[PDB]
């Protein structure tokens, strides 16, 4: 009952092999901080933490793949897997963004459907309905921001909220 | 990155089956 590093790609699985809803991924969003010499402020960044992608024109395709391939060294590539791909690029101030917003006010944001990701005006809910997302979910705990997307329209169930406790960090 | 190397690796093992 007090979560560390070690664990948390075991209980990201946990989450969405669990869950009596249909969830594509889940991702936790880490906290670090990025000092700033020209303001000597150290602001809290959320970062990729780490995560788990459960799933379900042939230019872009293409790319893709040379993508793939290229990440193997250092078919399809469907738009979610590579929402989860893009996504492990992308980071965020506190209070900014979805995981952003999350973290800084300790929240729960549940955007189910397209429109309350395309109405919210935020830009990585955009990003994730272009790709076919339909709800997005962000959660913040203790440590971070647990993210979870679906290509379905999923109502806030307490059954997920009740495995999300079991399996993150809270105060 | 190590947290993204990490997450990248079990992303491509796992994308192959």
């Amino acid at each position: 009952p007090q979560f560390n590093e070690d664990t948390l790609q075991q209980r990201l699985q946990a989450l969405i092999e669990s869950a009596g809803e249909n969830w594509t991924y889940a991702i936790f969003w880490q906290i670090s901080h990025d000092f700033d010499s020209s303001t000597g402020d150290n602001t809290v960044i959320l970062g990729w933490g780490d995560g788990y992608y459960k799933g379900e024109n042939t230019a872009e395709q293409e790319h893709r793949k040379r993508v793939i391939r290229e990440l193997n060294s250092l078919e399809e590539v469907t738009d979610t897997e590579w929402f989860f791909l893009v996504s492990m690029t992308q980071s965020f101030v506190n209070g900014v963004g979805l995981p952003g917003e999350s973290f800084l006010n300790s929240r729960v944001i549940w955007l189910s459907g397209s429109g309350a990701l395309t109405g919210s005006g935020c830009e990585r809910a955009g990003q994730g309905q272009i790709y076919g997302l339909k709800t997005m979910v962000c959660i913040a705990t203790q440590n971070g921001v647990v993210e979870l997307g679906s290509s379905e329209v999923i109502s806030q169930s307490s059954d997920l909220m009740h495995k999300v406790n079991n399996l993150f960090n809270f105060n | 990155p190590i947290a993204r190397r990490k997450s990248l690796q079990r992303f491509l093992e796992k994308r192959k089956e």
